RNA sequence: UUAUUGGAGGUAGAGCACUGUUUGGACGAGGGGCCCCUCGGGUACCGAAUUCAGACAAACUCCGAAUGCCAAUUAAUUUAACUUGGGAGUCAGAACAUGGGUGAUAAGGUCCGUGUUCGAAAGGGAAACAGCCCAGACCACCAGCUAAGGUCCCAAAAU
RNA sequence: UAAUAGCUCACUAGUCGAGUGACACUGCGCCGAAAAUGUACCGGGGCUAAACAUAUUACCGAAGCUGUGGAUUGUCCUUUG
RNA sequence: GACUGGGGCGGUCGCCUCCUAAAAGGUAACGGAGGCGCUCAAAGGUUCCCUCAGAAUGGUUGGAAAUCAUUCAUAGAGUGU
RNA sequence: GGUUUGGCACCUCGAUGUCGGCUCAUCGCAUCCUGGGGCUGUAGUCGGUCCCAAGGGUUGGGCUGUUCGCCCAUUAAAGCG
RNA sequence: UCUGGUGACUAUAGCAAGGAGGUCACACCUGUUCCCAUGCCGAACACAGAAGUUAAGGUCUUUAGCGACGAUGGUAGCCAACUUACGUUCCGCUAGAGUAGAACGUUGCCAGGC
């Protein structure tokens, strides 16, 4: 529906992704941060909801990142048509989430505004989530 | 060092390079069986075909 | 200080994923008092010992003959399964 | 639907079959190609020849062998049949 | 075919050192107005300057596996390999798994590589079935042991 | 709470005279789950094992293989047979 | 006239480079990006010689754009196309 | 879900006759009416929403070839497939 | 093995910084009459000289700040096999990268001076 996380291209395109499995990326910048966990990938579109959610919920200001942006596109093309002839025109963005991304984080607050924002997230993608806290990386050097 | 070889599970729609290393040591239909002296060589040859073969000794 | 200690013997096919749900761990020392080891430990007392001394704290790590001073260097953390592997120790100078 | 309305990019049989054409450890015949290549995505040593589009060849019986050089780019080099 | 040695390339994977994308900081090189001054102050956004950390890629790679591929005055097993001449058939392939493109991470889909079976191959199991699973029928026997899969009746075998 | 009067569900003596709480990864399960000739995807009967998982010994089971007999090919021993 | 995800209209029909292409090669699709149907009497041959883009700062031509000027600059330039 | 517009090209080309209406019905329930219930920003009559339930019933005409649709006048309701 | 010329070696050689020395090496260096030469220019190249000097170049010593090397361990992936349709799992080969440790201020050949 609406794409505005958007950048030049460079080609308009692309083979797709389609997941298989990782781990790792732990938190970084902020203290409480959402782990993907399951079977998806996404658009924009879903995040910028998300986003809205977790500004509103959190008053106080409170601080938000993403970690992740849409790199790829995602084409479909018109409607009712007979299959054979060049690749269709672009509709969408995506940024693919294995298991073991870190979408959202945040800090500012306590344990608790951001385990509640976090669950009006997880209801709000396609993927099983999970809450963290940041204590540890696998690896600090 | 001799080994008694006992083929049990056949060769039908296994790959060829597997069917064709098990020619090689003489085995023609199920539960034939040959003896044959030791080797790194043959041990090697073996376990290309490990699951499918039996080694006595 | 005080950790219990099986000695590992280096090559403990795949299947060590036993260990691993056995709540017990892998891991290594090194640096100036010899030149490798691998090691069995508990994970439970490890934890207990990040709070006991801190996290660079000094251990004395178990071998059965000499403990070894150490400074835990590093370890590799898998997320989705909330646990630790391949704990990194180091034989400091004196 | 069918037809409409597009490229049609697509320029498909493409072919040179470049590569190698010896390996080491194999006795060789004077004249006789080695390696295809462009540029020089290998050197040449002793006992070689270059041509018109960076072909490789031995300009003498021997035996063929690569080696490295600068820790980038090889180099081959046929040496003696004994 | 395997073992042993050597060897060309740059996938999976990993990564940011080029290409290009990107987030939040640090930011100072400095500006734009609204406004003060009236020579300067410039008070949100910024380019690049330089950097801390964290990310992305078929058409990016400082790197780089397994497999396969090429040869060995090398070794074991084994039976095939080549030329010439006579004769044809075939050029509509399908499914299963697998790496992928397209398509909607739809199709008993389509297009390629990889391998098997069917096609040209029955029989036992999958209730029933071309391709899935075990296994390759020279003929006969009122003999036996096993494979997949099964052991209460149907339906032989452990309530 | 139209607003207030609130026994108090804020705390301890009283009875009571041991469990009581909150998380972590988890196995198997429940709801979500509504079709069209007549049960209706267990194959049917039927099953709380005759289901699920782990570990074991047995056994049945094909034109496979084995035993006996026969035949043809073709390589040997070797006129043999 | 053939392809042709029925056929038709549309589009293409040869050649060069890449990717898809599964670490040799090869390997299709109405899959994804770009071109070519020439040019040179020197831009060829050969003997000698030399090393650039960018950046910093001072200075007329002041997008710090024009030549200068050193320093830093491992190829980020240029390579008829 | 497999009622629509579609994608696929697996049966059918030595013939599987397609739209709509008449007579005939038969079925599903994701209920249009009756029967029973829960909630209500339900005072009552009338209602809105949700649940169980498919036993029966579910109209005449105008208008077009008509599914559909608009309209008249009825009716407890004038069901979706 | 003190210096120098020329070769080989994966930058473990390097790069940055600082300390020391020259009339025997080499260099700066004085100059342009000739050789010759600079697109302007003896700056460069070249020829003739050796006035001055260790400043620079270059040589030696030391530094691990930068860059290159870098294991062992365990991880991802994957060849073979069993289950399974599971963005699969279990088992057996193999074995990365990143990273820590550590390594590193070169090593040898030939001639000629010494
Ligand atoms: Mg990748
Ligand atoms: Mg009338």
């Amino acid at each position: 529906m609406l794409l505005p996380k958007r950048v030049k291209y460079r080609r308009q395109h692309r083979p797709k992704t389609t997941g298989r499995s990782k781990g790792g990326n732990y938190v970084t910048f902020g203290e409480f941060g959402l782990q993907a966990t399951t079977t998806s990938w996404i658009t924009s579109r879903q995040i910028e909801s998300a986003r809205i959610a977790m500004t509103r919920y959190m008053k106080r200001g409170g601080k938000v990142w993403i970690k992740i942006f849409p790199h790829t596109p995602y084409t479909k093309k018109p409607l009712e048509v007979r299959m054979g002839a060049g690749k269709g025109a672009v509709e969408g963005w995506i940024a693919v989430v294995k298991p073991g991304r870190i979408l959202f984080e945040v800090a500012g607050v306590s344990e608790e505004v951001a385990r509640e924002a976090l669950r009006l997230a997880s209801h709000k993608l396609p993927v099983k989530t999970k809450f963290v806290k940041r204590e540890e990386l696998g690896g600090e050097t | 060092a001799k080994l008694q070889i006992t083929l049990t599970r056949s060769v039908i729609g296994r790959p060829e390079t597997q069917r064709k290393t098990v020619e090689a040591l003489g085995l023609k239909k199920t539960n034939s069986s040959v003896v044959v002296e030791d080797n790194p060589a043959i041990r090697g040859q073996i376990n290309k075909v490990k699951h499918l073969v039996t080694v006595e000794e | 200080s005080l950790k219990s200690i099986i000695r590992q013997g280096k090559q403990t096919r795949s299947d060590l994923k036993q260990l691993r749900k056995s709540g017990k761990v892998p891991a290594v020392v090194y640096g100036y008092g010899t030149k490798n080891v691998s090691v069995k430990v508990d994970e439970v007392e490890f934890i207990k010992v990040i709070r006991e001394v801190g996290r660079n704290g000094v251990i004395e790590l178990g071998v059965g003959s000499k403990t070894i001073k150490v400074m835990v260097a590093d370890y590799q953390f898998d997320p989705l399964k909330n646990q630790i592997t391949h704990i990194d120790f180091l034989a400091i100078n004196m | 639907k069918k037809g409409v309305s597009s490229t049609k990019n697509g320029r498909d049989s493409e072919s040179k079959r470049l590569g190698a054409k010896r390996a080491d450890g194999q006795f060789v015949t004077g004249g006789s190609i080695l390696y295809r290549q462009r540029g020089t995505k290998i050197y040449p040593g002793e006992n070689v020849g270059r041509g018109g589009d960076d072909t490789l060849f031995a300009k003498i019986d021997g035996v063929v062998k690569f080696e490295r050089k600068g820790r980038d780019k090889k180099q081959v080099s046929v040496y003696a049949v004994a």
